[PDB]
């Protein structure tokens, strides 16, 4: 028999800073690098999927996940916490569709998912999520890219990077990224930003990449990743 | 079976209610008041089930008074009527519903004189004139006949006179006395009770 | 409402009419009684229209969620069980009689499920007000391993039978064909009745209608 | 519906008919009313179709877990108790009689009747609407220690007669035989069906 | 062996070296209690417990450490007796629930499995403390044969041919290893149980003791019950005279 | 600044200044407190489990001492770590497996069972009231569509599919052994996969053990039923190595 | 100490200090003696006064017609357990129409007293009881503690200086079984007398006696009803 | 259990609440947010803290929220807590509308949320919302209004006020310039740009760095608009041109 | 009948880049009429309207509770609602009371914001959506309204002619219903403007 704690594990310090959120921000900042780019006619999301051993089955688990027909997810930080947010976001997407009979606007999903992240910064007996989410989507004939973080705050991006070397990844994108890209060009600059922080040689198994357009969201097959790696 | 009536003018609302408190076949009271003071310019007249009327009417009365204390100003005749409608409609699909037929009369400083009709089903409708009870079937035609939206207070009491005389002649129930009150710019004024 | 399911060699075919009746009067002459559940699983709904719609959409939503977590093509056997248990919980108060058909790793499957929660698996079935007519045709002209084209024709015939014979059945016949390669939904596959033609023109010269009040808000 | 279960030395025989009917109309002339609770345990379905199928599923679920916890094939008695318990907990809410028959190592082939939420073990049991017309038949046609094949004849015969008498019973006869070796499932088509006095 | 201040106050807190000390301290409570014993014979299981007499004012038979969990199941406890009785009640209800659901006597392995889950549940949270005792479960039937199980504060359960818990669990186990229990009748076993208790008992540290003995085998028709005064006193005389 | 601590981050499952979870990290060290090593290898036609069977005394019933557990007819598992924690996870796994079939009508896939336990293990990682389970579950079984499967779940909540995996005290040395055997592409038969698993545990521990000193559980394409090999069948594979 | 603030915290030695601290509450209360023959069960307790102006505290309490108790420790915890004992005895008579066997009632105390010792935020019962009862098995003397553990005893004494009474009963424990009721109470009084200091002895104001057995239902004598037992006294020797 | 309890809803020896006053410090590090009341309207002016070359600009605003048909608010503090409160503000405004069938009076909506925030400081053992809010609106009782909300759950009606970074410097700057009873919306817009320019960090001031919304009564309808970039550009440059005419 | 208690008639029609919606103005209890100016058509935004026929309380309740959910939608979303989305919102609202339903059958009529496209639909008392390219009717004179609409409606009608058709369809169908009348209110919806008209209907 058990009964949970009813007191907040995230409190205000004398400085006025919620320490556990910034500590959760350290968990994502130390995780594997991820990059997202909004490119006029579509969105691309890419991440480092280096399992650091040849024993692993690279096909079993995925980091780039679909939420619905038109929305995808990538993360930096902890895998287990990310899974919870995926399952919650998939349910929120269906809850919206059952009520309105319309594919959920990306901005509306991120708002609903970020609100779940907010709970774990105030609710009793729980720690915040150690994950920053990268949400892509297509609705009203327009590409969307969003960032959700442990705080529960959300930001809209043209292009951004998170995880290891997120500071060097962003400055790279400031110079490299230009508006009005083609989707196929966006995959290149996504892998290029990922190469800046890699360490090792890139194979189609070492990285994972998903794309979102007017035809919906899908993860690129290992054969498709190999062709861009040249 | 009881009787309510309201007549709205250009700058006033005239309301009247019978003074009979009846049980089975006996008249227990000759001077029972069926009017409830909600605000300085709001009156609620209630009719229906014996115990349900007073309990419901006072509950709304005390909540309109609660609003006055919490804010420093009173509810508008419209906001008051919509509040009473909300409370009755929420009890409609419950285990214990209130079988009350009511008539809300008020004066707003902006909109002016107001008169609201409401079912026991809780359907709200604004009317230039309305009547509750079985006596309405005998009086609504007289109201339809002589009513003009520019009726003076002198003529309004005389029109009420014509309606109450009809209840003495044709209506099978004995309703000899009526409470008569007028709401306007200055508030609620107690007017001479019409006896037969 | 006449709905039918047929199992053939390459897959399954489902049929429905398009008539929705309120009271004993026709409200919709063109409604969709074949419901999306999974890309390769569809369900035919008869009973209370709202119930069939919502129960179906619920299943479809759950099935998508299942597919997402599983990462695999959903099973029709899974859909049937989901439906049963939900419907059983409500003791037949959710008026949904359904024909669910789909293709699996396990092949083509046809199920019928009743509002009380009973299910049965079979090569062919018909549900709804016009089921008698449709079952009659299938019982008469059904052979196992029918070619798709023969199956298409028989199903149409079966549902057509319901349209003409039943008063609560009418409109066009919709068919949905499910094969391992694909699922082709054919709306208005066949239309037995077309009356567009009217002999009189009931038009009114502007001003015929007497207006007391006019108000126009520009935007 | 006509359902029958007969007990022999090696194991048991469970019989059923193929029809479900809604009033005077038949909605399924080919329905298998023989559901397995476990590898060696079967039950025969009667009553409300929805209720019967609902109980069958739960019984199979609980027994599946029961088996794993014991790491042994469930006793038939155990199987019979779960069905009895579900039927009894909701006697007013659920309308079903399930006959549970199977094989276990401890006590061999066994037959249980759970009608009404009671537990009884019998040499053989009949259930359903059709059972009324064969009460006389079974009493005169029963002999102790019938061989598997004799048992099959017995259940087939009884159900055939019930099917012809009963309006709510028809279709083909479904038969299973449970032994230590395995489960034998066979169907008897109308042409194969036994013949008696018809007129 | 122990960590102070922080990592040993709660059972919901792991120590740096991957240990739950609240469970280990609960394991110390049974180590302090007097020795409980039980072994599996050819045709049943016999239990034996040394019961330290705190005061001669207490009745002969008080503080029973041998319990009847079910008509065929017996429990031998060692540790905080308060927890031992609550676990005896939990085990009784579990055996009762099995018969109510499945209609026959609960298999001992499953009973041991079920109660061990309840014990384990008290090792995960800060809201509750682990049980401060260890206990044994024994049964016999014609189908399952003789069986003997033991559960400790962590929630671990294993089968045994011979088992001991308490003060001198090591001094008892080495004496059990000498016996050919796989071939011995349970009538002969009682004699050997009684003598190992007497050898294990410390007469110069602990004041005095009583011997508790239990049956569960073919001679008792599969029912768990107490060893009669006649057979016990024969085994007690056997224990005193072979102590030389 | 690696390994910094502030507050109760060492006692409850909350974040450190670095963004770590020490309580989760200590739970991995609780797996080594069992004092045993488990190895799993996947072939083309099979999936094999092996773990050392230590019996301290003959007073213990040897048949009851096991870390090999059956969750489904098709799915088995090996447990490494705290014995009581391990048995709790097995009971929950059997519950989830049977609960899946009741809701969805088909046999639970090996990957889906592993994810489900990983999600429940995540709850202990986020809520502070309870500790994580100091155990490790390696699942085997054959998917009807994707062939043989070997999966592993963490107290952290991490789950993944593997070609070969080790767990426990001698985990790090046995994973490096398996890497060397993977690079060389052998013909992964039943005998090859069993012996690769056996020789792995026999080299890292260096024993050359008796049939009674180890446990083996297998899943094969022709026979998807999870089976424990017992003494006689393991003895056949042990004398096959010495040939 | 830090292992002594909660019942859910085990000491490194393998102990719970909060149970042991609750056991200290029993020793601080005034002494009470319980003993039995083959036919009767007698409780003798020492009433205590905080001041001479205030009256003496109640020590003996009613439970049922066949069962009675004597308290030692906290008053509210004593009354809480007393009400539970009364309720269990009432439930037994309501359902079975026969008096609840003493053995089973004490087992219900053992089950109830155990619950709060294992839950966080809860505390042990700060009272120890001596239960005297009569049923089918004859007279019974039972002992309960803050720790849920209970004892079946021939004679017992708990409270302040109860060791002196405990030693007296231990010498005369073979005497009790053939004792006459009047002789049995005097043995209980002589044990309670040993607890008091040399200056003071048993008076009519500070002695409470409770008797249950084959002859009569449980009865409490306090003031004027006590003097027949005190009269006929062998003088206080040393 | 109580070992890990931070005791959030507890009193300090001096008679104050720590978590409330610690939350006040979070507001000070957030964006500068000011509100000014005029005769023919009321406006909000706030510093954008989300500024980058790579930000997309999807929403109409960053810190300004529409709550009602006749009401709008601006935010300073933790944005996630702000999103929770603003969503609740939209709910309470709609619950009043559903019941009375007329828009909620400005003061009443502020009162309702402040009771929720106060509840978080007294019971529950939870951290308070680290957000300060500025409400602007129009009701039929008091006309154009401006309100300030504290994490303590305490409120007040202002003619001009500011919360966030350099808040004490901004209010004393307003105290000197604000002309009570003579303030028009055009004068208040000019004052907003003046205060922001001196208060803000990056010095020069930009159309991407500030956010201004106006609330006016037009044709019997309450009109709320978030000012376009081309409008803001003119507001900054009009102050820039007067900065050049200040020397001779 | 429960629907027959208060009565009422609501109708919607479709035309060339425009939609029309009309209702009777009667509020009455069984035997008598109380109000001549009762509202049944409610605006759910500029260029989108809902008409509600049935029990007067539920007509008012649904309208108020839908506005509650509409305003929250229009605040959470940064847009004005699409006609299909409103239909699904009413469908969800009504179905939530599956076994205790509001006794009203709603009619959505409006033009799609941004995309100009006309949209008309009607729903059950338990929220079953019906989308047509011609007309939808709801009320106590369903049969009377169906008989008029089937004979009068044409594929491509200009705002001038659509008003005349939808009026005549409402006028004559109401004159055959004893529980509907006391005036008819018509809304003609265009991109440029919205035209509101009360007609010289029978007052008997
Ligand atoms: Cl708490
Ligand atoms: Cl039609
Ligand atoms: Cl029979
Ligand atoms: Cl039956
Ligand atoms: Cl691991
Ligand atoms: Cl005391
Ligand atoms: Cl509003
Ligand atoms: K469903
Ligand atoms: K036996
Ligand atoms: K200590």
């Amino acid at each position: 028999a058990k009964r949970g704690y009813s007191f907040s594990l995230t409190t205000f310090s004398p400085s006025g800073k919620l320490v556990q959120i910034e500590y959760a921000l350290a968990a994502v900042a130390g995780g594997a690098p991820s990059v997202g780019i909004k490119a006029a006619n579509g969105v691309v999301l890419a991440t480092e999927k280096k399992q650091k051993s040849i024993l692993y089955d690279e096909r079993s688990v995925h980091k780039v996940e679909p939420i619905t027909k038109h929305i995808g997810l990538v993360y930096s930080g902890m895998g287990p916490d990310y899974r919870v947010l995926v399952h919650r976001a998939r349910k929120l997407a269906q809850q919206y569709y059952l009520v309105y009979q319309e594919p959920i606007p990306t901005a509306q999903l991120v708002q609903r998912v970020a609100s779940v992240m907010q709970e774990y910064t105030q609710s009793g007996g729980v720690r915040p999520f150690g994950v920053s989410l990268l949400i892509c989507g297509w609705n009203e004939g327009r590409p969307y890219l969003f960032q959700s973080d442990p705080s529960g705050a959300y930001f809209a991006w043209k292009a951004t990077a998170m995880g290891k070397n997120y500071v060097n990844g962003k400055t790279f994108l400031e110079k490299r990224y230009n508006e009005d890209l083609e989707l196929e060009d966006a995959i290149h600059t996504a892998i290029l930003t990922l190469k800046e922080s890699f360490e090792g040689q890139m194979t189609e198994d070492n990285i994972e990449v998903g794309i979102c357009n007017e035809a919906g969201f899908r993860r690129l097959t290992p054969t498709e990743v190999r062709d861009y790696l040249a | 079976m009881e009787y309510l009536i309201g007549i709205q003018g250009p700058d006033y609302v005239l309301v009247a209610s019978d003074r009979v408190a009846a049980s089975n076949i006996v008249q227990m009271k000759d001077d029972h008041d069926k009017m409830f003071k909600m605000s300085e310019k709001i009156l609620l007249l209630c009719v229906g089930e014996a115990g349900d009327t007073v309990q419901f009417a006072e509950y709304i009365q005390k909540n309109v008074q609660l609003y006055k204390m919490r804010n420093g100003y009173e509810l508008s005749p419209t906001a008051a009527a919509n509040f009473t409608r909300r409370n009755l409609a929420d009890c409609l699909r419950s285990r214990t519903p209130y079988h009350v037929n009511l008539l809300l009369a008020g004066y707003d400083e902006h909109e002016g004189p107001a008169l609201y009709y409401m079912d026991y089903l809780a359907a709200l409708a604004k009317a230039p004139f309305a009547a509750h009870g079985y006596g309405a079937f005998l009086t609504l035609s007289i109201l339809d006949r002589y009513y003009t939206p520019t009726i003076s207070r002198e003529r309004a009491v005389e029109l009420l006179r014509k309606c109450l005389e009809e209840l003495q002649k044709r209506f099978i129930l004995n309703l000899p006395t009526f409470s008569v009150r007028v709401i306007d710019k200055d508030g609620i004024h107690n007017l001479e009770n019409i006896a037969f | 409402t006449t709905i039918a399911g047929l199992v053939f060699r390459d897959g399954v075919i489902l049929g429905a009419d398009t008539r929705a009746t309120n009271d004993s009067v026709v409200a919709d002459k063109s409604c969709e009684k074949i419901h999306f559940i999974a890309p390769k699983i569809y369900c035919c709904g008869a009973g209370v229209a709202a119930d069939t719609e919502m129960t179906t959409r619920m299943a479809a939503s759950k099935m998508e969620l299942h597919a997402l977590s599983t990462g695999r093509e959903p099973r029709v056997a899974t859909v049937t069980r989901i439906l049963r248990q939900t419907l059983f919980r409500y003791q037949g108060h959710v008026g949904a009689s359904l024909v669910v058909g789909g293709v699996d790793l396990n092949g083509p499957q046809l199920y019928e499920v009743h509002p009380h929660g009973s299910y049965s698996r079979l090569p062919f079935t018909a549900l709804g007000s016009g089921q008698g007519a449709a079952v009659a045709l299938l019982e008469d002209r059904f052979q196992p391993n029918m070619t798709l084209e023969a199956a298409q024709e028989l199903l149409v015939e079966a549902i057509t039978a319901g349209i003409l014979s039943d008063l609560g059945s009418g409109g066009n016949v919709d068919a949905c064909v499910i094969t391992a390669g694909g699922a082709k939904l054919q709306r208005a596959l066949s239309t037995p009745t077309e009356p567009v033609q009217r002999a009189g023109r009931y038009r009114f010269a502007p001003g015929t209608t007497p207006v007391l009040t006019r108000e126009v808000r520009p935007l | 519906t006509t359902i029958m279960a007969v007990e022999f030395d090696g194991g048991v025989v469970v019989g059923s008919d193929s029809r479900v009917s809604a009033g005077t109309a038949v909605v399924n002339r080919v329905f298998d009313k023989l559901s397995p609770l476990h590898q060696r345990i079967f039950c025969a379905l009667s009553g409300s179709a929805a209720d019967a199928q609902a109980i069958a599923d739960m019984a199979a679920y609980q027994l599946e877990l029961h088996g794993l916890e014991l790491e042994e094939p469930p006793l038939v008695l155990a199987a019979a108790n779960v069905v009895k318990n579900i039927s009894y907990k909701y006697r007013e809410d659920l309308l079903a009689h399930l006959i549970v028959a199977g094989w276990d190592q401890r006590e061999g082939g066994q037959v249980y009747g759970t009608m009404g939420g009671m537990l009884i073990r019998q040499p053989f049991t009949i259930g359903g609407s059709g059972s009324s017309y064969i009460y006389g038949y079974v009493d005169a046609a029963y002999k102790p220690g019938m061989t598997p094949e004799e048992c099959r004849r017995f259940t087939t015969n009884a159900i055939t007669l019930a099917m012809n008498r009963d309006g709510s019973s028809g279709g083909v006869i479904y038969l299973v035989t449970i032994t230590a070796a395995g489960v034998d499932h066979r169907v008897i088509l109308g042409d194969e069906l036994p013949k008696f006095y018809d007129e | 062996s122990s960590i102070g201040t922080g990592y040993d106050l709660s059972a919901s807190t792991f120590s740096p070296d991957g240990r739950v000390f609240q469970v280990e301290y609960a394991m110390k409570a049974v180590e302090n209690s007097s020795t409980a014993i039980g072994i599996r014979c050819k045709d049943g299981v016999v239990f034996g417990v040394e019961k330290l007499v705190l005061s001669k004012l207490y009745e002969e038979g008080s503080n029973k450490r041998l319990f009847n969990v079910d008509r065929h199941v017996g429990m031998a406890v060692a540790g905080l007796l308060a927890d031992a009785r609550s676990l005896a009640d939990i085990a009784r209800e579990e055996a009762s629930n099995f018969r109510s659901n499945f209609g026959y006597n609960i298999p001992l392995k499953h009973l041991a499995d079920r109660v061990a889950m309840y014990v384990h549940a008290y090792t995960l949270y800060s809201a509750v403390r682990p049980f401060g005792c260890s206990f044994m479960l024994g049964s016999y039937s014609a189908n399952d044969g003789a069986q003997l199980y033991m559960i400790d504060p962590s929630g671990v359960s294993y089968g045994y041919w011979g088992c001991a818990i308490g003060k001198a669990r090591q001094a008892a186990k080495t004496e059990i290893e000498k016996l050919q229990m796989k071939e011995m009748t349970c009538r002969d076993v009682v004699k050997e149980v009684a003598k190992i208790i007497y050898i294990v008992h410390d007469e110069v540290k602990d004041k005095a003791f009583e011997l508790e003995l239990s049956w569960v085998g073919e001679l008792t028709k599969g029912r768990h019950e107490i060893v009669p005064k006649d057979i016990r006193e024969e085994a007690e005389k056997y224990a005193k005279e072979s102590l030389k | 600044s690696r390994g910094s601590s502030a507050g109760f981050d060492r006692h409850i499952t909350i974040f450190s200044p670095e963004g770590r979870l020490y309580q989760v990290e200590y739970a991995f060290k609780a797996i080594n407190q069992g004092g045993l090593t488990s190895v799993a290898v996947r072939g083309k036609d099979c999936a094999v489990i092996v773990t050392q069977k230590k019996v301290p005394d003959k007073l213990l019933d040897s048949s009851t001492v096991t870390h090999l557990f059956k969750i489904t007819e098709s799915i088995g598992c090996v447990m490494t770590g705290m014995t009581a924690d391990s048995r709790s996870q097995v009971q929950r796994a059997r519950y989830e497996a049977a609960n899946w079939k009741y809701k969805y009508g088909y046999e639970i896939p090996v990957d889906m069972l592993c994810k489900r336990i990983a999600d429940i293990s995540q709850v202990y990682t986020q809520n502070a009231e309870m500790r994580p389970l100091g155990c490790c579950m390696i699942l085997i079984g054959i998917d009807e569509e994707q062939g043989p499967q070997v999966y592993k779940c963490d107290p952290a909540g991490y789950y993944c599919g593997f070609k070969a995996t080790a767990a426990g005290v001698k985990q790090t040395e046995s994973t490096s052994f398996l890497e060397k055997k993977v690079k060389k592409k052998f013909d992964w038969t039943f005998e090859q996969t069993v012996e690769t698993a056996i020789t792995c545990l026999s080299t890292v521990l260096s024993i050359d053990f008796k049939p009674s000193e180890i446990e083996v559980g297998v899943v094969t394409v022709e026979n998807p039923k999870f089976r424990i090999l017992t003494e006689a069948e393991i003895d056949a594979h042990l004398v096959a190595l010495a040939e | 100490n830090q292992y002594d603030n909660d019942v859910t915290v085990w000491s490194p030695q393998g102990r719970i200090h909060q149970i042991e601290y609750a056991m200290e509450a029993v020793k601080q209360g005034s002494a009470t003696v319980g003993l039995k023959s083959k036919t009767h069960a007698v409780l003798v307790a020492l009433k205590r006064a905080q001041s001479e102006l205030a009256a003496h505290q109640k020590k003996i309490l009613h439970v049922d017609n066949h069962i009675g108790i004597s308290i030692a420790g906290l008053t509210a915890d004593a009354r809480l357990l007393c009400n539970f004992m009364r309720q269990e005895c009432l439930d037994s008579r309501f359902v079975f129409d026969r008096p609840l066997p003493v053995s089973r009632l004490v087992s219900l105390i053992g089950s109830k007293t155990q619950i709060p010792t294992q839950r966080y935020g809860r505390r042990p019962y700060g009272v120890g009881l001596l239960i005297a009862g009569y049923d089918d098995m004859g007279p019974h003397i039972f002992q309960t503690c803050p720790s849920a553990n209970y004892f079946d005893c021939r004679a017992m004494s708990i409270g302040a200086r109860s060791q002196s009474a405990r030693t007296y009963l231990e010498r005369h424990m073979s005497e009790f079984m053939e004792c006459n009721l009047d002789e049995l109470v005097k043995h209980g009084l002589r044990a309670l007398r040993e607890t008091l200091p040399a200056e003071q002895d048993l008076t009519t104001k500070n002695v409470s006696i409770g008797i249950v057995g084959k002859d009569l239902e449980f009865t409490i004598y306090d003031d004027d009803d006590v003097s027949p037992f005190l009269d006929g006294l062998e003088e206080r020797p040393q | 259990s109580r070992r890990y309890d931070s005791r959030t809803t507890i009193f300090s020896p001096e008679g104050r609440l720590y978590q409330v006053e610690y939350a006040m410090e979070a507001i000070g590090h957030a964006g500068t947010c000011l509100g000014i009341l005029a005769n023919d309207g009321v406006l909000l002016a706030a510093e954008r803290r989300n500024i980058h070359k790579l930000l997309d600009e999807v929403f109409f605003s960053e810190k300004i929220y529409k709550l009602n048909e006749d009401m709008a608010c601006s935010v300073a503090g933790i944005t996630s807590d702000a999103n929770v409160l603003t969503n609740e503000l939209r709910l309470i405004a709609q619950r009043y509308l559903l019941q009375y069938q007329e828009p909620i009076p400005c003061e009443q909506l502020v009162t309702a949320l402040c009771d929720i925030k106060q509840a978080y400081t007294q019971f529950g053992g939870k951290r308070p919302f680290g957000v300060s809010l500025l409400y602007i609106g129009w009701d039929k009782h008091y006309g154009f209004q401006l309100y300030q909300s504290d994490p303590s759950g305490n409120y007040g009606g202002w003619k001009a006020t500011c919360i966030g970074n350099n808040s004490a410097a901004a209010v004393s700057m307003l105290k000197q310039d604000y002309k009570e009873g003579e303030m028009t919306l055009k004068s208040a817009l000019a004052l907003a740009v003046k205060v922001l320019n001196k208060t803000m960090d990056v010095s020069k001031l930009s159309a991407e760095k500030v956010e201004i919304a106006t609330l006016t009564r037009e044709s019997g309808k309450t009109v709320i608009r978030v000012l376009k970039q081309k409008e803001v550009e003119q507001l900054i440059k009009k102050h820039e041109e007067e900065e050049a005419k200040a020397e001779r | 009948s429960i629907m027959s208690y208060n009565g009422g008639a609501v109708m919607a029609m479709k035309g060339k880049n425009c939609v029309a919606i009309a209702a009777d103005r009667r509020f009455g209890i069984q035997a008598q009429m109380v109000t001549t100016d009762f509202q049944k058509i409610f605006p759910m935004g500029d260029r989108l309207y809902i008409g509600l026929a049935g029990l007067a309380t539920d007509v008012q309740t649904v309208a108020q509770r839908l506005k509650f959910r509409l305003n929250l939608y229009e605040l959470k979303e940064g847009r004005q609602i699409k006609p299909y989305t409103l239909m699904s919102m009413v469908a969800n609202l009504l179905y939530e009371k599956r076994f205790g339903p509001y006794y009203t059958e709603p009619v959505i009529a409006g033009l799609d914001p941004k995309t100009f496209k006309p949209f008309i639909c009607s729903l059950d008392l338990i929220g079953c959506p019906m989308v047509t390219d011609d007309f939808v009717v709801s009320g106590t004179c369903s049969e009377q309204m169906y008989g008029m609409c089937e004979s009068l409606w044409e594929p491509n009608m200009d705002p001038e002619h659509l008003f005349e058709t939808i009026s005549q369809a409402m006028l004559n169908a109401v004159d055959r219903d004893a529980v509907s009348g006391m005036g008819v209110i018509v809304h003609v919806i265009e991109k440029d403007k919205i035209t509101t008209r009360t007609l010289k209907a029978r007052m008997d």
